[PDB]
C-alpha cells in the first residue's frame, strides 16, 4: 500500500516494464553510440531474464 | 520422387498419418491378450519419432 503510496504510479508487472526499457536503453545505447552503449546492451538485455525467467519458469519456449 | 511418378498412390507426408493411427490404433482392440495391447501400445508411439523429431527440430516441443 505505502508503495502505492508513495508512488501512485502503478506500473505493469512483469515484461511490460521490463522489455519496454529495454528498446530505450539499447536506442540510449545506440543513440551514444560509445562503449557505454555495451553496459546498456547489457543492461537492456539484463532486463529480459525475468521475463525469460517467467517464461523458464511457465513452461514456454522463451526466445520465441 | 519416381515412387511419386510410378505410383497412382502417394501417402500423405508431413507426420501428419503417424498421429492418424496412433489414435486409430485406439486400444483394447487388443482385447486379445495385452501383449499385442503392448505391441500397439508401443507400436503407436513408434509412429510418431518422425512428427516428434521435426517439431523436435524445429522449435517448441516434440510433444506440444
Amino acid at each position: 500500500c505505502r508503495n502505492v503510496l508513495l508512488d501512485p504510479q502503478l506500473v505493469p508487472g512483469g515484461g511490460a516494464s521490463e522489455m519496454a526499457v529495454a528498446h530505450a536503453l539499447t536506442e540510449k545505447s545506440k543513440a551514444m553510440t560509445g562503449v557505454e552503449q555495451w553496459p546498456y546492451r547489457a543492461v537492456a538485455q539484463a532486463l529480459e531474464v525475468i521475463p525469460r525467467t517467467l517464461i523458464q519458469n511457465c513452461g514456454a519456449s522463451t526466445i520465441r | 520422387v519416381k515412387n511419386a511418378i510410378d505410383d497412382g498412390c502417394v501417402v500423405p507426408g508431413a507426420g501428419a498419418v503417424e498421429v492418424a493411427m496412433a489414435e486409430a490404433l485406439i486400444k483394447h482392440k487388443p482385447s486379445v491378450k495385452g501383449r499385442a495391447q503392448l505391441g500397439v501400445q508401443a507400436f503407436a508411439d513408434a509412429l510418431l519419432i518422425i512428427p516428434k523429431v521435426l517439431a523436435q527440430n524445429s522449435g517448441f516441443d516434440l510433444q506440444e
